[PDB]
This record gives C-alpha cells, structure tokens and sequence, in this order.
RNA sequence: GAAAAGUGUUUAAAGGGGUCCCCGUCUCAAAAGGGAAACAGGUUGAUAUUCCUGUGCCAAUAGUAUUAUGAGUU
RNA sequence: UUAUAACAAACCUUGGAAUCAAUUUACUUGGAGAAGAGGUUCGUUGAACUCAAUUCAAAAAUUUGUUUUGUAGCAAUAGUAAUUCGUAAUUAUCCGAAGUGGUAAGGACUAUCCUUGAAAAAAGGAGGGAACGGCUUUGUGCUUUGCUACUCUUAAUACUUGUAUG
RNA sequence: UUAUCCAUUUAUAGGGAUGAAUU
C-alpha cells in the first residue's frame, strides 16, 4: 500500500480530457443526414476520433434536450467519427434540429 | 566446400523430430516408497499407438499413495498385456508378464524390457518393437546383475534397477517388406526428415566427400577414422572390418 | 433354496436406486398383464447415516444419522441378493404394506420407514452383521 | 454415546502401495530456497572436512553457565 | 413467437401488466378467421379462432388499456 | 558472452483456487482450427445479417428491502 | 428445449434360439441372451403425423366417435404475378399429386495403415459428503434459554453505493 | 565421502519380515 509524502506529479491545469464541447463537434447536413432527420428521427453528428458510444450519448444529453435510444458510430476516412443518433420516441428530431439550427 | 547433409542435421531446424502427434514420453513410475519396499498395482486403461514409435503404448493408471487422485503413466506395452489387466510394480511384486521388478528378483533366463540402466532412470533399454533382454546372472555379492541386450552386448546393471517382465509388443514389424517408397514416406513423415537419402556419390564435390568425378565412384577408401572431423565422417565410420559378414 | 425370503437384504442394481441396499419384504414371482415379471417389493435406504465422531454433540449426531428411505417394487433380475438377512431385527410386515404402495400417503409411509430404520441403527441389539452391512453405504 | 456400529471405523487401512497413506512431517524433504540450503550444506561441509587446529579452536566455546556468569560480571 | 390454445391461459397473459399491445387480424379462409396476438415484453403470443363471435367476445373481454392494433 | 547477442528450469524464495492448505513460467502466434447469440422483408446516388419495420436470440444483471412465481420442509 | 410423426442406431423388459436364426448393397450379430412381442434414448429431421384446436355425443375419478378451422406459431400485414381505381388505395391468386439424384449435410457401417489422423480456453456430468433453519434474551465469532413462517427459485420494483445494458 | 559430475521427482514414508480407497 502506497503512502507517498507528496504525490509525484500534480497536473494543476484544467483537464485536457475531452468535454462535451470538443467531444461532439458539429451536426452533419448532407442530403443523407437530412433524409435521416426527416424520416427516422436520427441526428448525425461529426465527433472526435476518440469518442465512445457512451461518451457521445452523454454529450448529446448535456448539449441538447435529447434522449437517445441508440447510437451507431463509424470512423470516417477524414479522421472524424460520425455518430448516428436515434432519438427516443418522445422527441422529434426535426424539432430538435430546428432548435439547434 | 559446402556443409554436408549430416552436419546440417545437428542444427535441428527442419531436422528436428515430428513431435506433434506423439502421446507423450514412455516412462516407468517414479521410484517411490511403494515400489522400493512393496508393490503397487495399476490398471492398463487403454493400449494405444504412439505415432513415431513402432511399439504400442499402455496408459496405466496408478493411485497416488500420498494424495487422493489417480495418475497416469505411459508404459511401453509388453506382448500379452491387455486392457483391464493389473500391472504390479515393486521389489516385492510377483513375476508375471507385464509387471515391473528389480532385476535382482528375477531368476536367470527371464525376459525383460523397459530396463533402467541406472536405478531411477525411468526405464531406458530395450524399448523397440519386438526386443527383449535376458537376465543372465546375479552375482553372489548380490548388488549387480548381468543382462544381455538385443544387440548381443552383455552389460552389468544394479539389481535394484527396474525392468518389465516380458517382450515388447509389435514384434516382427521388420519382417514385412515396406514394398513402396510411399510407405517409407509415411513412416518417416511421422519421425523426422531423414528420408530420401541421396547418395554422396551422386552429389558434387562441394556437397560430399564422395561427390564428383566423370564416373560415380567414391575414389578414396570409404572407411574413415573415429578421429575424423564433421564433414569427413561419412562412409563406414571406424570400420573394424568391411564386406559380407561371415561370422 | 428360494434365495429371496422376506427379510433378506439385497442390493438394487438398476434404476434411480441404483447401488442402494435394501430389505425385501414380499416376493411375488407371478407374472401378470400389469407386471409381466417376477418382482420383489423392497424397502431400502437412499441416504445413509453420515460418519460420526464421539466428540460430537448428541442432537447433531442424531441429525447426522437420519436415514432417508424408499419403498419400491422391483424386478428380481435387478437385485443382487446377499447372505445377510434381517427377518429378526425388524418386524418386517410392519415396514412395507402391499396395499399402502398404492395409497396416497406413500411419502408418510416412507418417512415412517426411515424413522424405524434410524431407531434400529440407534439401538443395534448381540450386534448382527446384517444390520452392520445395512448401515454401511456401498462404495462403487 | 456407546453403540458398536454408529462409531465403527474401518481404520485397519495401512498396507504398502494401497490406499492413500496416513501422514508425515516432510521437513526432511522440502526443497528450501537456494540460499539457506547452501548455509545448511556449508555447515555440514565444515563439520565434515578436516578442520585446521586454529579454526577448530574457534568452536570450543566455554561452558554455558560460566559464560553467563562472565557476561553478568561484565555488565 | 408462441401459440396459445387454453383461452384461460391467454386471458391470464393479457391480465399481466407487461402485455402492452394486442394485434387482432381478420383473414379470409379457404368465413372470417381471427388471429389474436398479444405482444408481451418477451414473446408474441397468438390464438387462432375459427369462430368470429367468440373472437369478438374475447376481444371485448380484453383490458381497455391495451394498445389495440387492427392490421388489415 | 568484453558487450552485442545466444540459450529458455539446466542449482528460482517465478500469479491463481478454496478456509493455512492446494494448484502454477509469462506473453504473443489462426479475420480458413477451437468459439455466447440473427433471421426475414423493406430502404440509399453511394451502406446494410450493421439502418427501418417486424420477429427473436446471447451474456451479463452488486447489495439491502418489499412484492409476486412456484418448489421443498412442519 | 419447436410439439409430434417416421427412420438408422444404442439400450431395457419379456422371451429361450440347431432342422441354426435374424440380416446388409456389403458383413454383421446371437446362451456375454438371438428372433418374436412390447418399451426407453440419442441423432437425423423441423408441421411429417389427425399435429393441435374446436363440434357435439358416450365411458372413468378423463378416453372414444363425427365436423369445422389453422399455409402450427412466425404468416400475410411480407413477397411474387395479376387486376383495377385514383393523382396512394382496393380486389382476386398463392395449391393437389409425383419423379430425377446434380450438390450439400447427417447417419449407420465396411476397408486401408511399419500412416492410427492437434491442442487448449470454455462447458458439462459424475464421485465425495464440508457446511446448515430464522427471530428474541443472556455470558465470553462461540455457548445456553424461548417462539414458529422458513431455505431456495426466477421475474418485477424500490432505495443508497461513482452515472448498474451491450 | 565433502569438492565435482549425472539422473530422478511435487525433491513425498530412515533400515529389515477394467469397483472403491480423500476431510
Ligand atoms: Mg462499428
Ligand atoms: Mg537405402
Ligand atoms: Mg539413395
Ligand atoms: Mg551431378
Ligand atoms: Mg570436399
Ligand atoms: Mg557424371
Ligand atoms: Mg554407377
Ligand atoms: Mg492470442
Ligand atoms: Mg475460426
Ligand atoms: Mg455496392
Ligand atoms: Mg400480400
């Protein structure tokens, strides 16, 4: 069991680890994403390469009035994660789209 | 010149044994208090092929005297052993085919196999299919025993040294001709890559003492000294005589 | 003679009671449309008294030596009869009743049998070899 | 209690090479670490060899009581 | 997907509160056959009735908080 | 072995399982060997056993307390 | 565990086999128990079979007869081919026999080998009999005293514990 | 024999007279 008289390294700086702002970067337009928004209430977000599904969900919860049933993700060949977020039935992605912009 | 085929073998690369399918090493029991002072009986639970060998194995199960559990040995099967036979091992064992006894306790003439040359060696001599040794005498001093190995050689061993009464299974396997090259192929395919043997005399000089010539002939005496080096030791090594054996 | 006389102890060889030792109570040997085989009717022990030390306390010993019994009609070809006979140490007619094999409260009967067995084990007598044999679980 | 058959054990067990044996201490057989084993062996070696007189004279070490008395005096 | 044959069992299932939806289907037989499906959290239980009136009666019987889906 | 490297239990005080005993080198090596579980239909300009509708399946699911579900024992 | 059916095996009971018998394309098998008679199981398969339901009528403490359904559920709501009607909706169809033996898989076997044809994670089963109710009170986890809902078991629900589903 | 060397095993009882076997 450790009992160091002082800790070795103490990062006093504000955390570098990615917050909501930084994790999730921006929604996608593109005809595909628009279609998704219209038809099956799935919002498409470009996110950081090092976002997990859990993390993305958390971000979405924090950044917007969104509850997400399921999140699929993929790594784009442009070095971004694209997260397809299916909203719970209580919410209309269209309305939330409008709210965001 | 080049490195001869023989020399290549020692580096063991492709010339290692084909060890993969083998069932394990064939060994007698560890030399416990039981086997030294009395007898232990085990069941031959199954008799099995061990690939690269010519002699079938017997998986014999013993009960461990110092912890509750069954443990398996791999014995070489003497002819006449069978599944569900009891095999007994120890100083005070009875003299039956299959059983494992110190050579001191077998009268002359008895036929044995899996013989330890030193006590505890887990059995080392007379293992090949068909082979057996003979107890030829025990000295009035006790202690040592005289045995005659399949070669013909007579050797003196400790009487405490263990052995297995009977002859090794799969006898006469050499009686049947291999006939086909392929059957030899299959034989060595399970042992190690020693087959085809190209003749030194069919090689070039870089490759072999015998290599080259406009004729295919060895060209120099093919009896080589004991005290030759690696690439010289090639024909009849250290040959005391040569030619059709008359004796 | 007639190997299986009422009271003889047998080893069941077949079924759920596979290696259990038991007392035959009434042999029939009459083949019928119902049971086309000579059958024996047997009262036996499923779960023997566990091993017990002098050191142990009396209640705990009693608990340990509970003996869980069973009553089963069985083909005589499935039972290995023994030399051991317990016509004496039990009133044998009292163990199993033919009629009660059919009856609803069979479990009650079984319980009673078990209790009787336990009692017998507690008071051995002088000490019969048969009873000793019955006591010991068969190890196979 | 005192019943013949409730407490009857089949304890007549031990014949050679049949059934697990009873038990022994095993101290004689335990492997021990390399160091400590060497010390043990070293001691034995020392005992065993012909020890030169001077060295030997370093292990005739008084009688115990007398030594204790001496120590007390020194105190 | 499971089939049910004991009407009583079906009723019991219906009574149980994880049964959110009923699906009631009408099928021209080779008369009007009726398939009663209950959508439980675990399984989709279905009962087939040859007899329309009986089917109707059982539908009526079904708790009025069920989320009834009339397919065709 | 000057090291670089070469060998891998050869003379080790080499992490797990139970309530001190009992096991026991580590690690990588298979996108054709071993192996928890998925199907159908629909949908896009470009993806689909991966999205949609439907229908399942597998593995988890900490404690404490209620509920119900059935067993067993009195 | 798809329910059942049918089938190659394996086993059980009964039965007691030479005038040998059963039996395969092949040989295999039998007093260490064959044939015959009745069963059990695994495996194929995955709705076969009256399979399930219902129709009513008769017999016991529930089984037989007749009929109508169900593409067994999934499942027709989906597909396909049609037919219209509108500027997406309706309808009608989807079902009775069988052969060939190309491919795959399984089965039971038989044969060859101086060739006998990986391992482990993981899982399971067995053997064994360690340990053993709960609550309340007293004394130093253990013992004594008194009362009867208990020990499991899934599922849901609630609440603290880092946010207890992928 | 104690150096050294080899073997054997879990370093498992000091020397002699086709079931089970563990708390
Ligand atoms: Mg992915
Ligand atoms: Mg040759
Ligand atoms: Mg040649
Ligand atoms: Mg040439
Ligand atoms: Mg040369
Ligand atoms: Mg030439
Ligand atoms: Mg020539
Ligand atoms: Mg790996
Ligand atoms: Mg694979
Ligand atoms: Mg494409
Ligand atoms: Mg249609």
């Amino acid at each position: 069991a450790r009992n160091p008289k002082c800790p070795r390294i103490v990062k006093s700086c504000h955390s570098k680890t990615l917050d909501k702002y930084g994790l999730i970067k921006y929604p996608l337009t593109s005809e595909k994403a628009m279609k998704k928004i219209e038809e099956i209430n799935t919002l498409v977000f470009m996110c950081d390469k090092r976002a997990n599904k859990k993390n993305i969900k958390k971000s979405v919860k924090n950044l917007f009035g969104i509850e997400c049933d399921k999140v699929n993700v993929l790594n784009t060949l442009n070095g971004d994660k694209k997260a397809y977020v299916r909203l719970s039935g209580e919410h209309d992605a269209l309305e939330v789209a409008n709210k965001i912009g | 010149g080049r490195v001869i085929r023989g020399q290549r073998k020692g580096r063991g690369s492709i010339f290692k044994s084909h060890n993969h399918h083998r069932k394990g090493a064939a060994k007698l029991r560890h030399l416990d208090y039981c086997e030294k002072k009395g007898y232990i009986k085990g069941l031959v639970k199954d008799i099995i092929h061990d690939p690269g060998r010519g002699a079938p194995l017997a998986k014999v199960i013993f009960k461990r005297t110092e912890k509750y559990g069954k443990k398996e040995e791999l014995i070489i099967a003497s002819e006449g052993m069978f599944t569900g036979q009891y095999i007994s091992c120890g100083t005070k064992a009875p003299l039956s085919v299959g059983n494992i006894l110190p050579i001191g306790k077998m009268p002359e003439g008895t036929l044995i196999c899996n013989l330890e040359h030193r006590t505890g060696n887990r059995g080392t001599l007379v293992k090949a299919s068909g082979c057996y040794a003979t107890v030829v005498g025990q000295s009035e001093d006790g202690k040592k025993t005289k045995v005659r190995l399949p070669s013909g050689a007579k050797k003196t061993i400790d009487a405490k040294a263990r052995a297995m009464v009977g002859v090794v299974g799969a006898g006469g396997r050499i009686d049947k001709p291999i006939l086909k090259a392929g059957v030899a192929h299959h034989k060595y395919r399970v042992k190690r890559n020693c087959w085809p043997k190209v003749r030194g005399v069919a090689m070039n000089p870089v490759e072999h003492p015998h290599g080259g010539g406009n004729h295919q002939h060895i060209g120099h005496p093919s009896t080589v000294s004991r005290s030759a080096p690696a690439g010289q030791k090639v024909g009849l090594i250290a040959a005391r005589r040569t030619g059709l054996l008359r004796g | 003679g007639k190997l299986l006389k009422p009271g003889k102890v047998i080893i069941i060889l077949n079924g759920r009671r596979a290696g259990k030792k038991a007392v035959i109570v009434n042999t029939y040997e009459g083949q019928t449309r119902e049971r086309p085989y000579s059958y024996c009717l047997v009262a036996g022990i499923e779960k023997h008294p566990l091993k017990v030390n002098k050191s142990m306390t009396k209640k705990k010993i009693v608990k340990r030596s509970k003996v869980k019994a069973f009553i089963k009609c069985i083909n005589v070809n499935h039972i290995l009869p023994t030399r051991y006979q317990v016509a004496n140490d039990f009133d044998i007619k009292s163990l199993a009743s033919d009629d009660v094999l059919k009856s609803k409260n069979k479990k009650k009967e079984v319980k009673k049998l078990g209790k009787i067995f336990r009692d017998k084990f507690l008071e051995p007598v002088e000490v019969s070899k048969d009873i000793s044999f019955l006591h010991k679980k068969l190890y196979f | 209690k005192d019943n013949p058959l409730i407490f009857e054990k089949k304890k007549r067990s031990n014949i050679i090479g049949v059934g697990v044996r009873p038990k022994k201490d095993l101290s004689k057989y335990v492997k021990w670490p390399r160091y400590i084993r060497i010390q043990r062996k070293k001691k034995i070696l020392l005992q065993r060899l012909k020890v030169p007189p001077s060295i030997n004279q370093f292990n005739h070490t008084l009688p115990k009581s007398q030594t204790q008395d001496l120590l007390n005096f020194l105190k | 997907p499971k089939q049910i044959t004991d009407i009583r069992k079906f009723l019991k299932i219906s009574r149980k509160p994880d049964t959110t939806a009923v699906i009631i289907m009408k099928k021209k037989s080779k008369t009007v056959i009726t398939k009663l499906k209950l959508r439980t959290k675990k399984y989709l239980y279905t009962m087939v009735f040859a007899d329309r009136k009986k089917a109707e009666r059982i539908e009526n019987s079904l708790l009025p908080s069920l989320k009834r889906i009339y397919y065709p």
